[PDB]
Formats: C-alpha cells, structure tokens, sequence
C-alpha cells in the first residue's frame, strides 16, 4: 500500500513553507559583465543554506527547511507522488530487525546486515525552530512567581503554535502562549515528576484553543544572594550550558513528540517539541537559554546509548541485547583540523544541542489577555485549585459582568470543572481565544454557559 | 536458503579437510586438548570464482551447533572511515563472547589487498585492523576464522603467514563425476521430463563450475518456457495451471542449453584436471611407453625401493621428436594410468599470462601440484618459450628469457622427496638451451619417432574406435600405403574421409551411409600428403643417434 | 518523452531477450515459481555509445505495470562523500517496498570502474556499496536490476560474476533493414517532402548508430531551413506560417546530409556485421568455393553427421596466395550464404588497438562471436602481424609477438563444440610461424591462384554488373589479352577506363556517354600492366605444390 | 567592452553556423517546433588559443534579446569543494527561469578534463555535476549551452557524445583576407598615419 509520506499529513505551516524557495535575490553585484538583464558569477539570487550568508547574518545553523532544500534536488518533490524519494532519514541506531541473512533476530543472531553504524557526533548542521517568541512578558512574569516566593526551581510545558519567523530565512518560530504543569515532587538541583493524570484533558483544551504541546520550559534560576536577581554564572562558556540529566529527560519527552513529515522515510522527521531554560546572564538579569536535542541525541536515548556523568560537560558511553559501537566527535584544534576523538568512555556534551534565539513581540497581542488563576500542584505553598474563585474569576454571582476566561490556567480549570460540552467549550475556546462579541452574545445566550451561569449563581 | 551438507556436492575431499579443520575443533576441542596441540584458527578458502566458496561456508556453518558470524568483503569497504574498522572489533567481541564461534569472511581480498599495491590508507588501516585482531584471539576462545577468495595472490601475505592463516584450502574444478552430483542438486528442485540424462550432460560438460551448471540448468528451463510462449499470453495476469503441469524440461533443452553462451566457462587459468586418454588410445611406441612406466610410474607407485637404495630419481623428463606425433597425449595417458593429478601448461599460456604478469601462478603451478601431489606438470610447446624470442636463432635472443629464468628457479625449487613431477615436451629440441636440459632439471630425453606401418595400423585401430567404419576397410593396405605419414596425418585423412563421407551423406540428403568406404578412403588416399620431410627426420635421427653432445 | 515498444525499432532479437528477462518475471513470477528456478536479477546492457541503451530501458520500463526506479551514473558520482552511497540504500529500500520493481542504472561504469584501476576510495566505497546491496536483495523481492554501459570492459568483473550480473546483453549495430525502421521512427514526427526515400538512405548508411541517424535527420532539416533563410528574416519576432507549410525536407537535403559532418560515426571498434557480397560477385575459383562449402558450410548447416560419426571437424582455415586475389571477399560471401555472422579483423586493427591496449576486446571478439554464434571470425592481413616485427625476416623478430601469443591462447580457448569459426587470410604464408599453422589452430590451408581467362571472363562479367558498359565489348578478347593480370588488375583497368570515360564524359561536358567503349578499353588495354611477377607465382606454386614441409 | 557582430570579423562561415545554431532557435523556436525537430543544445566551440573564442561568445550573446549567463572555467575551479558544484546548479536554475537563455562556458576543459586522466575526485564530481545537469535540461526550457576550449582533445568525451554536445564548431586560422578585416577592427580605434 502507500508510503507514509503518501498517507501522512503535514501541518498547515508545513503546507505554507513548502511553496517558497526562500531564495535571496541579489541585484547586479560586483563583476557584472552584462547588461542589467544579464548575470555573472556575482549577481545570482542566494541560497537559504548559503553559509557566507549565514555567517554575515551571524546565523548559527540553517533551518530544517533550508536543510531540506539544500540536501534535495527540486525535482525530487512529493507532488510527484509515487516517484518521490524522501531526502530526510530519521536515524535508526537501534538494531536492524528482521535481518535477511539467516542469522536469528538481533538477540541470538548477528551478522553485518543487521548491525547499526558507529555514531559520528558532529554538530547538527540545522535546527527545527530558530526563534522562541514568548508572546508576552506577563506570560513569564506570572510564571516566575513561584521562584520569587520560594527560590526553588520550576518546570513547565511550552504551549502554542509555530509560525513563520521572517528575520532568518525560512524561520519557524515557537510562539508560546500557555504553560501547564503536571504533578511533581520538586527539589533544588533536579526535579522528579509524579505521573501526569489528566493527559487527555489538558490536551483537549489545546485542541479546543488551537494550541498544542509545542515544547518544554524549565528554569535554572539560582539567585546569587545579593537580592537583585543575579545568578551564579553557571550556564556559560566555562561551566556548561545543559545539564545532562536534563538532556536525557527532555529527549524522553521529545521521543514522545515527533513531527510527521512528507520528506522522511517513516513519514515523520525530527520534533516540533523544543526546550527552554530560564536562567540569568552575566549582567545579573533573568535570561533564557533555548535548545533542543539533536536527532542523534533523540536516537541515542531511543536506542539507549549515552549516560550523564558527574561532570555535566562529560557524557558517559554505556558499557555492555544492545550494541554499542564507537562514538566520535569532530574537533577543531588550534589549526582547524578535524580530529574524531574516541568518545569512549566520555566525551563533551556540546555535540548534542542546537541553539535558538528567543524574545517577544513588539507589542503583546497573544491569544490570552487575562491572568486570574492560582496555579496547580502548589499546595505546598497553599496555592490550590478550588471552585470558589469562579465567583470572582468569571464573575457569575456578579451576573452582569463580562467574560474573563482568557486564561489557559483557568481554561484548564474550567475544563477541570468540565461543564461546557465539546462544542460549547470549543465555543468557549472560540471566545476564549478570539473574543467575538456576537459569539459572546451567543455564548451568553447558549444553554450550557447559562447553565454555567446558573450553577455558579448558587455557589459561595 | 539454509545450507546443509547435502546441498553441496562433488568436492568431498575438500569437505573432508574442513570438517577436520572446523567441525573437529568445535564439537571436540578436547581432542586437541588431549593431544596437546593448538587448534588451527587460520582456515583459508580459495579457488576460481563462482565455485561454491560462499556456499561451502554455510554448508559447514549451519551443520555445527556453534555460533556463526558473517562478514562480507565489500560490506566493510562500503562503510565510512573508522566505522568500518569498528565493525571488525564488534565482530570478534561477539565471537569471543559466544565462544563456540565461526567467523566466515567472504571476499577477503577486498578488505585485504597487498599493502604494497594499494592507495588508500583506509585500506591500509582495515588491513592493519585485521592483522591486529587476528592475533588478539585466544586458543581458549575456541573461535574459528574462515575466509574465502577467488584471488589468493592479491592478498597481503602477512595474513597467509603463520598464526593468522595456515590452512590453504583450494576448491578445484570438479570431475564429470562430481559435477554430475551438482546437476542432481539443482534439478531435484526442478521439474523435468523423462528424457533428461544428466549423465549425458555431465559427460558433455568438462570445465564448468557449479555456477556455470546452475546457469546451465536455468537456461534450459527458459527454452522450455520459450516452447510454451505460444500457449502463454503475457497480457493475462495469471496463466492457467495446465501449461504449468506440462512445463517439463526436455533433454533437448539442455542440448539447446549446451550450445548457448552459458557454456562459455572459466577455463583460462592454470588448471589441474585428471585426464581421460589411455594407453590403448595411443597406438605404437610401446618402448617409450615402458620407459614412462620405468621413469615416472615407479616413483609414484614405489618410493620404497629408493630409500632401500639410497638414491633419489631423475625428476626431469623431456619429450622430443618431430611435430604432430601425439606428444601432448602421452603425459595425459600416463597420469590417467597411475591416477596422478595432471596440469597441462602450454607455451604461450606462460607468455599470455605474463602480458598480464601472472608469475606467482607459475610458482602456484608448482605449489598446487605440491598441493595436489601426486601430480605431473606438463609443459607443452617448449619451442614457444624459445619463440618468445623467435627461437634460438630468433631475434638473436635464444630460448632464455624471463620465462626460463623463472622456470629454472622453480624447477630447482622443488624438493626431490616430492613425487611432484615435471614433464617437458617440444618438437624443436635443438632450439632449447642446455641450461634447462641440465641434470637435476630435465635430464631424461625421450625421442618420439614416427610409427611404422604396424604403429600406423595400431593408430588407425585406435583412432577409429568411435567411428562407424565400413567392413571392407583394409587398414593394413592403408598402413602399407601410409609410410611417411604421421599419426596426425592419419587422423587428418579420416577428417578428410569423414568430410568425403559427408560429401556423400548430406549430399544424399539433398540429392544414411554410416560407413566409411574404401571409396571414401581411396579418394583421401589419393589426396594423402606427407607433412614431415625425411631430411627433417635425418636431423632428429641424428639427435636420436646423439643429442648428448648438445 | 515516455517510451513505448514502438518508439524503439530494429533490435528485435535483443528486445526478445529482455522481455524474457524483465517483462517475463514481473508480470508472471509464477512461471519461475512453477518451474522452480530463480529469476535472473542480473540484466546487463552494453554496446557502442549512443545506441538506444538508455532508450531501451524505458522502452521496457514504461511497458510494465511495475514501479520503475532510476539511477544515473554521474548523478551519484556528483554527490558528496557518504551521501552518494546513501542514495543507493535509499534506492533499493523503495524497490523492495514496491516489490514489482525495475531498477535501471545508466552508465554503470562511472560508479563501477575496476577496483584495480581507480584512485579514490570514495569510488571504492560506492563500488563496495553496490556489491553489497546487489547481494542484499531477495528472490521474494521480485526486483529486477538493469544496468547499461558503453564500456563493458572497464567494469569491475565482480559485478559480472554470478548472482550479481549474469545476463550480458549486447546491442549491436543494426542492419540496413533495422536502421530503415529507425529512420521511420524519427521522420514520422518530421514534415517531409514526397521525394524522400528512406530506403535509399538506409541502403546508403552502413555503420551508423541511431544517434547518427537522428543527427542525420536533424541535419537535413537544417539545410531545408537554410534554403528558406532567404524567405526568413531573423529580426522578425515571428515568421509567417506560409514558409512553415512549405518547410518540407527534400531528399536532396539528405543527399546534402549524407556527406555532412555527421556521417563519421563510431565504426572504429571490433564490429560484427552480416556481409553483402555473394558467390556470383566472385568470379571463378569454384573449386575452393566448394571447399568452403565442404569445410565451413557443412558444420554450420549439419552438426548431426559429426555426432553420427563421432568426429569434431577442423575449425581452422587459412587462406593464402598472391596478393590482390579477392581473398578478403571470400569469407564475406560464405558468411552471406549460410547466414552466419561475420567479424572482419585486419592486421593493424590488432596493433592499433594495442597501442591503446584493447586485448580484452580481442578476447571479446571470440566472446561476441560466441555470443553471435553462428559466426565466422575473419583475420585479414596476417602478414601485418608478421610485419609488427617487420616480417619473418623483419627486425630479426618473426611473426611471433604479443599478438600471436594472445591469439594462440584464444584460438585454443575455443570449444570444439562451438560452431564459431576462425578464418585466416594472408598473402605471405611462408612468413607466418607454423605454431599458428598447428593442427587444432589453423590446419586447413587454401591456395588462391590467379584465375584463367575464363575466370578473368567471369570476374569482368561480375565486376561490370553495375556499370553501363558498351555493347561492342568483347570481354573474351579482353580475357584473351589479359593473362597475367589479377582480379585486382581487372578492376584497376575498369577504374582507368571509367576515368578514361570521364576523360570523355565531363571532357565533353566542358567542350552523356553512359557506355564504356572499346576505345575506352584499348587505351587502358594498351596501358594495362601486370602487378604480379610469375617468379613470385613460382614460389606460391611450389607452396601450392607443397607447403606442408613448412 | 560590449561586443556586436561588427567587432568580430573574418570567420564569417563559422558565424554563419552559430547563428543557425544559437540565434535561430532563440528568436524563432517555432521553426523547430513547426518542423518538429529538437533544437540542438550542444554548441561547442574549439580552436587554437587566443582566436576570439571568448570574443565570439558575446558577439552572439549580446546580439540576442535572450538572457545570458557566463561561466568561467577556472572560476569554478577556484572555488571550494561542494560550493563549486553549487554554482552550476545555481547557473541552470536561473537559465531555466529566464527561459530564452544563453549559457556560455569559457575554458570548458578546466572543469572537464578526461576522467581517466585526472587525480582529484573534486574534479571528478564537477565533471559528474556537469554531465548530470546537461541532461537535466529540457527542450521546453529553450536554453542554449555554449562552451569553448583550446584543447578539444583533453575533454571527457561523454560531453562530446549525443544529447550533451553535438555541434563541434572549429575556429580556424583566418586567411589574409579575413585577417585584413581583423586589422581594420583594431586600427579603427587607433590613430594612424596615412602611410599605413
Ligand atoms: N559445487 C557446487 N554444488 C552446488 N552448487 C554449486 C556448486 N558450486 C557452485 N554452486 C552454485 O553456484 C552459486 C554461486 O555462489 P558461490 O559459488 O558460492 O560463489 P563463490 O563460489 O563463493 O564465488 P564468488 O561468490 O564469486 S567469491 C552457489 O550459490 C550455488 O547455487
Ligand atoms: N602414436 C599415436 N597414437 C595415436 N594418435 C597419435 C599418435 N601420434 C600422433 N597421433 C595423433 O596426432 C594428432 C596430433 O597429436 P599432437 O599431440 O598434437 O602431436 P604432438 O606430438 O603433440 O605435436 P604437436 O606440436 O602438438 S602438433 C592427434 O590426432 C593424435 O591422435
Ligand atoms: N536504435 C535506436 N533507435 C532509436 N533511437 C536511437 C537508437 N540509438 C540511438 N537513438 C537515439 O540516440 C539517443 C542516444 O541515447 P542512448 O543511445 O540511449 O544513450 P546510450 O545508448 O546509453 O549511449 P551512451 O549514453 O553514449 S553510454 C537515444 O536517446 C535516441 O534518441
Ligand atoms: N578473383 C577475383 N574476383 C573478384 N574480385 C577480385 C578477384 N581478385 C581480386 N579482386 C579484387 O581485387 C581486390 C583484392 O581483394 P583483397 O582480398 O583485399 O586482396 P588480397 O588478395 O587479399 O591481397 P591483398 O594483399 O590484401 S591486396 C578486391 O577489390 C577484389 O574485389
Ligand atoms: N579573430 C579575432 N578577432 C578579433 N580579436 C581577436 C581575435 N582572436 C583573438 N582576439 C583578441 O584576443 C583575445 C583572445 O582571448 P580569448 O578568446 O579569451 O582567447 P581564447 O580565444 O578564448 O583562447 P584561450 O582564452 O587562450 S582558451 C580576444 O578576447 C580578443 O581581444
Ligand atoms: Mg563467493
Ligand atoms: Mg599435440
Ligand atoms: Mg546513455
Ligand atoms: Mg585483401
Ligand atoms: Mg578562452
Ligand atoms: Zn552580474
Ligand atoms: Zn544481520
């Protein structure tokens, strides 16, 4: 039957991004030997993957689409349908199953036709998302209220959508709207989760709101003890950037969130799921470092290969079911040479992440404008989820007052109340995200929101 | 797809070796432990291409209870730099883990060429990876390394040295007996007709490998389908089963398949092969028959009298005489008598393999004959070695060139204890240097005269053993009239007379006579012509009187 | 741009092979499943460059219902290191996914040269990637690998071994019949005039590939436009349609295009081609005509009498005689009789291809003749092989050199069962070694004498079959006066006499005579000169009396 | 610095060929469309060095209304690995964009020697890049590839085979008639005396 890339379906953004070359058109350059409708070696339009263009624009890696249009010819294109080669290959560092050479499975049998290859941890030449647009500082300033009251760290989940980021060519931006937090037992240097219980529920809110789990955020905010918000400069050049337990644990969640792709052999490639670490700069102000594991770093967690050390910069190679061949990493020495060092038993963790930029809009107009809810799983600071706030939050005993539901924490609490049905809550999350007046007037005339009135006109 | 002992056939002696070399240390390592010797971990297979060398690996490997690991030559060379050498290290650790282990490496020369004759250091690393990891093994590992190639000379010889690869195992071209068995292997899956005589096929196939025979079986199957193509419409999505049941391959399909291009074999190498001609098929010259019965049959049958008498024999026999005197068949019939192996080497076969420079093979001629002892090495057309420089007159260069200087080393590099024998034959013996005629090298010199009329009678009896001759044929009256005519001339007359018979046979077919008349003969007898001048014979008879003056 | 069976033409026998090899296992894999043989997955195409080898791929591929993949030679070699070998792995996984699959690889030698003759290990990896991935396939995959080249010898032979590529399919140069069809393919899209006789063109085109013919069609189209350039102004942005309707290519445009810079095709190789001369076109010598009817026509027509008589024939025929006796045409007319294929090889063709060292092609001469059995191999100008070392006198080097030593191997490397025949011809037969004249190699020796006056009559009848001769011409009175004159001399007289006629014809055109007068003749008859000394003949007649003394 | 037909002189027969080969399919592709033949996209120039081979390129190219792209031989070979083959792909996409297009490549042998007689695989890639991209073209593109050299024998002959380069055009040494014209080209800018 068909290919996966003949049955999988891209995102609408991936539908938007395919119809563009992303080519950067030069005008008549230096060594033009032509009239103005001629060309020379120096007035061609440019590439999205052009390294001199990425160097002058200080752009670290090309986008995954700029990677896509680099590695593939234009003719090899899925609108052919049947005759299409997916240029992307999701890594398969597990074990060649169903081996066609007479020997048993991987277990009990091995030959050359079933073994995977030894890993060359180069830097990944591309990344998925380039910019991390936090849609409001009030998204953050709400979120960092737990740390200012306690001082211990905080984990969250990035919600939102992926849009075009036009500053870099073919840039995808992680527009961030919302954060939900599962039950968890919080400590200082590490965090261990409790299992998340309403897994279909909060995901249904994003399905209502038109959001999804677009990534993960957590914090590394250790106040440096001078009372301003300065940190111990701990995530920088000399120390490290990513804790290696954070790398594996995010790659656990990143394996839980791949992205379907019409350009890859499984019909899926990479991951929409991204990673952010809130920290502090050298200047003593609350900064953010955004990353994502490489497609090897996902696979070596999927194929159970690497392991953290006591040194956060060193990553251990696991000793011996499975198959652990060489790992390398290409270097640049002090005269530019590329030396693949033996990564057994340990190696730098540099070759596993990609760097991302991060920021804000010029003026905050997110899909959420309201902030009225005490955050879940904080009964250790007395910040709980009770029904009694809705008399002041949605203002239902003050029955004239308009709709303050523009709050994802509260929208999940309304979804925790689970009163509005699947069409009326998608009429709520219609009005909770778009705020139409005649549709608020429709929702204030719907039965279930008037049921949500008349139930909460009789509470205390 | 999983190979037992029954799936391979014919090379029984070779499989007898490998079971001693591979099956024996694995199911009983205690034997080498009880006798206190080291098990050989250096099993090497080699031979012509397409000779079941990959097939005999699993034929042993699947017939153990041992672990098996497989290495392909180009599969490692397909890999990238460093990662390719990783897989070899990943290979042996698994084998030293699962200690009853078999490591077969197909096409070992692709990962191991000569380090002198190679360019990439990546090739030089993976050779150096292999040489290291072979020595890193242990006798307590009880792990056997198998390797196969079709070019045993292209390998770096450091592998073929001791401790790494010691067991040179050649897979020769099978006899018509063994290749009959190979046909039965492929055809027992096939659906045949009752006319199929594989024994008739196996007689008619002489220098084929099993790959040629498998292609031979696949070819006659297609012609059987070609006969059914009228009954088979290709626009149909499924043909009916009635033509499938009638799809039985005929004997004539193989008669078709014997004349097609499959039948181009791989015979252009230095081969060893048992002959087929015998003493009855060579008429006359019983004196030099007995001389070969003296000189070469007594050592191959009884070395016991030599050590009784303390004397090593003369290992060097030179045939000479006029041309066209059957000197080629003489060494074949004596190897067919005492069942010694036989290697036919002609003159330009040395030269044409030295325009491509195959001279280790010239050493390997002696080595394979040493491997196939008892064997006789036959050097046909020694004048051609002189004719490499034209002659002894020639282009002023005599018989001596790079060929002779190689052969004089290799002939002297033979142990006198070995029963490996060297037979030389020319028709221009004056035109050869006495350095090759030196005692120790080639000291027995055998003149091959023309037969008499009794010899010419015996030849015409022997040549016409398979021909439906007439009954009125007085071969003695032919032998009376044939006087100066060689044994080649007599066969040439029959080739004329059969052509004269076909000038009666298919002439009548277009106008069965399976008889060779006197009228067929007396035309050719009138058309008979001598090929050897008697003044040329007076040279050779003076050499037959005395060539020892040289 | 999408190719059916009708878009290719002429090479019907070759397409008959590939439909058995590619169309047959795909639309009916049950046939090989019912008969229980393995489908061949090793289809290899080869031939001269520009011979529709890429064209015949899609001609098969688009005429299946099977998923047809594709891989260009230089496209993989254009790619970077490692990534190029990735695409091959990406190729076969898609084909083993879509199991009715066709993998055609154009220009296979660019990704697969000889591993001995190459420099980059990246080339050696992608060969090793290919050798690996060919063997990784399955019979249950039902996936056919096609490959084409123009240099079948430059390939690593490990591909051409068994299991990887077994089906050597040559695409030969088409006959004038088949290339007529090729012209009709290109011109049926073209707009022609009614004068166009492609059959006249196809007769006049002899060694062209279809690329030469397509360029031939494209050339005469341009000259047709060149005739219209007076009516076409290039500063105009669009020419009118009236000159487009009158744009019809004339026959004379092809007459222009016949002598164009396109005629020079690729005929500088070892070619196989059916001849055109017949027995009527060679006057006299009916004795040796019948001798060829005996010696070479009886085996190619009736092998049944041989197995009746148990005798293999003599496969080696040597022509000899004085020079200029039509010995070149003799082998052509006999291959034209019994419809055997024909390979003309001259003397320096061996040498000039060995200054570039094409000696596998010398083996491939025998292999292609084995591929095109029944075939005769004709060795013109054997004195030139002696004249490679000057002669037998020469530069003191005789006939024997690297050429002879190669040929003696390849002549002896022929199966006697094969009807592939070797025909030798020289005019200096003393100056050739008897090692090539050895029985088994070349034992039939045929003297070609001068004709008599009746033979000289028959030649002048046969030579003037296409000439508008006068009616008063007494060829017998010419044959009376022509005594010592060869058959070459008689044609030389006519070349003089026609030149004497043109010294009357266009001489009159400058001041139609389509007749060759006695006045045209008696000038050339007075100007007639013998080319062969009789004392040279007395040599050859002594050889015709006896050369068997050698 | 911008070359017309008048700026070249003497080799009239050769320019008569190229106008049939380059000027003719571009300003009138309908002619090959009306007659139903394929336009030759394999124009190859060759001759002795320094014979106006670069000069006759722009002498045709500036006398079209077609787009022109220029490729120098050593300019691609000056570039680094991979990036050099990128520019060829950047070349033909612009020409297949601006479909009336002329691609002239000066000194074609520097990017295309014999693959048998070469050492670097980077040379072997850029040959293989060229052989690929010549065949990737279309007749509907209406794009003409010009190439010039002084060593027609040093080229890989796979280019000179059919479909890639068919039009071998030699530029011979001019006669004293034609070289008289060439002198008049250079001296009409010069300031001479009347004795000349
Ligand atoms: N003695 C034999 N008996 C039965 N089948 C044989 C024999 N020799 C060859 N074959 C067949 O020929 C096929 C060719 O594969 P192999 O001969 O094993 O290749 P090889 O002999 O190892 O030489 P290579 O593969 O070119 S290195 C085998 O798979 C068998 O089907
Ligand atoms: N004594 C013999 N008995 C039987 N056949 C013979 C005898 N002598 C010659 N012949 C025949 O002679 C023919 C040629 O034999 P050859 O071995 O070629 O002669 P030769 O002595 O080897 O010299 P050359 O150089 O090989 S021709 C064959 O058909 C033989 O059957
Ligand atoms: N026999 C033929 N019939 C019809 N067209 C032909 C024939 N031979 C060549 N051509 C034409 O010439 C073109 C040359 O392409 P191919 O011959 O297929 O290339 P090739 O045969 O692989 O030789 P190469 O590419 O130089 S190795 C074909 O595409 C046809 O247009
Ligand atoms: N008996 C003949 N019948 C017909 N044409 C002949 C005859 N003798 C010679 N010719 C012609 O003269 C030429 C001789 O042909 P060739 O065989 O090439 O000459 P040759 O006898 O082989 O000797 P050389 O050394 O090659 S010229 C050809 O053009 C023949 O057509
Ligand atoms: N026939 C000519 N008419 C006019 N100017 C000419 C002629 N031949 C050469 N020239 C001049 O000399 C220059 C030669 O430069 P090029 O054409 O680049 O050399 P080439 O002919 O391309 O051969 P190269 O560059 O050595 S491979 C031209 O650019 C003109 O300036
Ligand atoms: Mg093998
Ligand atoms: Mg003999
Ligand atoms: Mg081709
Ligand atoms: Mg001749
Ligand atoms: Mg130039
Ligand atoms: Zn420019
Ligand atoms: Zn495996």
């Amino acid at each position: 039957i068909k290919n996966p890339w003949e049955v999988v379906r891209q995102s609408p953004l991936d539908d938007r991004l395919d119809k563009l070359d992303g080519k950067i058109p030069r005008k008549r350059g230096a060594m033009c030997r032509h009239g103005p409708k001629g060309m020379c070696d120096y007035c061609t339009p440019l590439d999205p993957f052009n390294p001199q263009y990425l160097e002058e624009k200080k752009i670290k890696y090309m986008s995954v689409h700029a990677y896509m249009r680099k590695i593939n010819s234009a003719t090899n294109r899925p609108e052919l349908g049947s005759s299409f080669i997916p240029p992307l290959v999701e890594p398969y560092y597990r074990v060649k199953r169903d081996c066609p050479s007479g020997h048993p499975q991987w277990p009990e049998g091995i030959c050359t036709k079933c073994q995977p290859s030894a890993i060359t941890l180069q830097p990944q030449p591309f990344r998925m998302v380039d910019h991390v647009e936090f849609a409001s500082p009030q998204i953050i300033d709400r979120f960092l209220d737990a740390w200012r009251r306690t001082g211990v760290q905080r984990l969250g989940i990035l919600y939102g959508r992926y849009l075009e980021y036009d500053a870099v060519p073919l840039g995808i931006k992680a527009v961030v709207e919302a954060i939900y937090e599962p039950p968890q037992v919080d400590e200082i240097d590490g965090i261990t989760l409790n299992p998340w219980e309403n897994e279909q529920e909060v995901n249904q809110v994003a399905k209502y709101c038109g959001l999804e789990q677009v990534g993960v955020i957590w914090t590394d905010l250790l106040d440096a003890g001078k009372g301003d918000g300065s940190v111990v400069c701990k995530r920088h050049a000399d120390s490290y950037f990513l804790a290696a337990q954070e790398i594996v644990f995010a790659a656990r969640l990143q394996a839980q969130h791949p992205k379907p792709s019409k350009w890859s052999d499984t019909g899926r490639f990479g991951s929409n799921f991204v990673t952010c670490v809130v920290s502090g700069n050298e200047q003593g102000e609350i900064s953010i470092s955004a990353y994502q594991m490489s497609n090897d770093a996902v696979e070596m967690v999927r194929a159970d290969i690497i392991e953290p050390s006591a040194d956060p910069t060193l990553m251990l190679v696991r000793e011996e079911t499975r198959y652990i061949p060489e790992v390398f990493y290409r270097k640049i020495n002090e005269y530019g040479a590329n030396v693949l060092e033996n990564a057994k038993p340990a190696f730098p963790v540099e070759y596993l992440f990609v760097t991302l930029t991060h920021g804000f809009p010029d003026s905050p107009s997110p899909l959420f404008t309201d902030n009225i809810f005490p955050i879940e799983n904080r009964e250790y600071v007395g910040e709980a989820q009770e029904v009694s706030a809705v008399a002041k939050a949605l203002k239902v005993h003050e029955a004239d007052a308009p709709m303050n539901v523009s709050d994802f924490h509260l929208l999940c609490f309304i979804h925790q109340m689970s009163v509005l049905s699947k069409e009326e809550e998608a009429l709520l999350c219609r009005v909770a995200t778009l705020h139409d007046l005649a549709e608020s007037f429709q929702l204030r005339s719907t039965t279930g929101w008037q049921t949500l009135h008349m139930i909460l006109q009789s509470t205390g | 797809n999983e190979v037992g002992y029954d799936d391979i056939g014919g090379c029984r002696k070779q499989l007898a070796q490998i079971r001693e070399m591979v099956e024996l240390p694995l199911r009983h390592p205690q034997l080498f432990k009880s006798i206190g010797i080291k098990p050989p971990r250096g099993v090497l297979l080699y031979g012509p291409p397409g000779t079941g060398k990959t097939l005999m690996a699993r034929a042993v490997a699947n017939e153990t209870g041992a672990f098996f690991f497989l290495i392909n030559g180009p599969e490692i060379m397909s890999k990238m730099a460093g990662e390719s050498e990783s897989n070899l290290r990943k290979a042996f650790e698994e084998a030293e883990k699962n200690s009853p282990a078999i490591i077969f490496i197909d096409e070992i020369d692709s990962i191991a060429p000569k380090r002198e004759k190679t360019n990439g250091e990546v090739e030089r690393r993976v050779v150096s990876q292999l040489l290291t990891l072979m020595d890193g093994m242990k006798a307590r590992s009880n792990v056997v390394v198998m390797a196969a190639t079709n070019r045993p000379n292209s390998i770096d010889p450091a592998l073929r040295r001791f401790g790494r690869f010691d067991r040179e195992v050649d897979i020769g071209i099978p006899d018509p007996t063994g290749r009959l068995e190979i046909l039965q292997i492929h055809t027992k899956n096939m659906k045949l007709a009752d006319d199929v005589d594989l024994e008739q096929i196996a007689a008619e196939t002489h220098g084929y490998v099993g790959s040629d025979l498998a292609a031979l079986c696949s070819e006659a199957a297609m012609q059987q389908i070609r006969e059914k193509m009228d009954l088979i419409d290709l626009d149909e999505d499924t043909i009916d089963a009635e033509v499938l049941d009638s799809l039985g391959v005929t004997m004539d399909n193989f008669r078709y398949a014997l004349g097609v291009s499959n039948p181009s074999a791989l015979r252009e190498v230095a081969v060893v092969e048992v002959p087929n001609v015998r003493w009855e098929d060579i008429g006359g010259l019983e004196q030099v028959k007995q001389e070969l019965k003296e000189q070469v049959q007594y050592p191959v049958d009884h070395p016991e009298k030599f050590l009784k008498f303390g004397l090593s024999p003369s290992r060097g026999v030179l045939f000479y005489g006029p041309p066209g005197t059957g000197k080629t068949m003489l060494a074949k019939a004596v190897a067919n008598e005492c069942a010694a192996n036989f290697i036919s080497v002609k003159g330009p076969e040395l030269l044409s393999m030295w325009f491509g420079e195959s001279e280790s093979n010239i050493r390997d001629i002696f080595d394979k004959a040493r491997a196939a002892a008892p064997c006789v090495v036959f050097l046909d057309e020694l004048d051609s070695i002189a004719k490499a420089r034209g002659g002894s007159i020639g282009d002023a260069g005599g018989a001596s060139d790079r060929v002779v200087n190689q052969l004089l080393t290799e002939m002297d590099g033979m142990t006198s204890k070995k029963n490996v024998f060297v037979i030389g034959a020319t028709n221009r013996p004056e035109q050869l240097d006495p350095a090759l005629c030196r005692p120790g090298r080639l000291d027995q010199l055998i003149y091959v005269p023309l037969p008499d009329e009794a010899g010419r009678l015996s030849i015409l009896k022997a040549q016409l053993r398979k021909t439906p001759v007439s009954k009125d044929v007085d071969l003695a009256y032919i032998a009376s009239k044939t006087h100066g005519f060689s044994g080649a001339d007599l066969a040439f007359i029959t080739q004329r007379a059969v052509k004269l018979a076909i000038k009666e046979s298919i002439a009548a077919e277009i106008e069965p006579v399976p008889e060779l008349t006197k009228r067929h003969f007396e035309e050719a007898m009138r058309d008979a012509r001598r090929s050897v001048s008697d003044v040329e014979i007076r040279r050779y008879e003076a050499f037959a009187q005395q060539m020892k003056n040289a």
